[PDB]
């Protein structure tokens, strides 16, 4: 039970991601879980399964980051659930 | 303290959501006042959850399995159920009553 595939990491690091923020307020711990995932993909796909995964979510999660940004240079809290509703859509279809 | 809740049209009144399944539900969201704070609805896609694992606020997890399948309601949910004291910063203010329309569309 430890998370390999990028899937498996998405669907555990969502959901601490979402305890945090939605449970707990953290915004700060929040980012901490998200910012090394999505860096991970930055970096980009070795096999063929994480390739797979970056043809079907990786645009998706790109334009979360984008939202989650949004929210860094602005403030409004709006910005970030726009993010939250597109990490909800890649969530439910991994899980 | 609770969940007032007041029908706007009946469900089939037999089939409950049971835990397990997938509620899946159109919903509007809207304060006290009146404004409006968020809507499916107005999205045009419905919002499908599991009931029974805490995923959602304590008004929507007595109130949603209450109803029963096709049935749209009104729940007055109150600050102890919602999200209170703390609440949800730059949406829910502290000590909100949250006025709830939604609708069991499919029990899935
Ligand atoms: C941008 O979209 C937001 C929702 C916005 C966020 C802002 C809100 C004002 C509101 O606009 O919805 C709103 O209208 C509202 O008030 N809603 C929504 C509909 C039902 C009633 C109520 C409403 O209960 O929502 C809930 C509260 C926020 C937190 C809950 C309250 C109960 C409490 O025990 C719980 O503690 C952990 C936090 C949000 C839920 O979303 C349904 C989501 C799906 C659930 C969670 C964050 C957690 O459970 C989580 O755990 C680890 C999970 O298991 C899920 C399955 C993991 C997954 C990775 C999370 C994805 C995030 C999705 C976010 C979405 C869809």
């Amino acid at each position: 039970g430890v998370a390999i595939l990028w899937h498996e990491m998405w669907h555990e690091g969502l959901e601490e991601a979402s305890r945090l923020y939605f449970g707990e307020r953290n915004v700060k711990g929040m980012f901490e879980v998200l910012e090394p995932l999505h860096a991970m993909m930055e970096r980009g796909p070795q096999t063929l399964k994480e390739t797979s995964f970056n043809q079907a979510y990786g645009r998706d999660l790109m334009e979360a980051q984008e939202w989650c940004r949004k929210y860094m240079k602005s403030g409004n809290v709006k910005d970030l659930t726009q993010a939250w509703d597109l990490y909800y859509h890649v969530f439910r279809r991994i899980s | 303290s609770g969940v007032q809740v007041e029908t706007i049209s009946p469900g089939d009144g037999r089939t409950f959501p049971k835990r397990g399944q997938t509620c899946v539900v159109h919903y509007t969201g809207m304060l006290e006042d009146g404004k409006k704070f968020d809507s499916s609805r107005d999205r045009n896609k419905p919002f499908k959850f599991m009931l029974g694992k805490q995923e959602v606020i304590r008004g929507w997890e007595e109130g949603v399995a209450q109803m029963s399948v096709g049935q749209r309601a009104k729940l007055t949910i109150s600050p102890d159920y919602a999200y209170g004291a703390t609440g949800h910063p730059g949406i829910i203010p502290p000590h909100a009553t949250l006025v709830f329309d939604v609708e069991l569309l499919k029990l899935e």
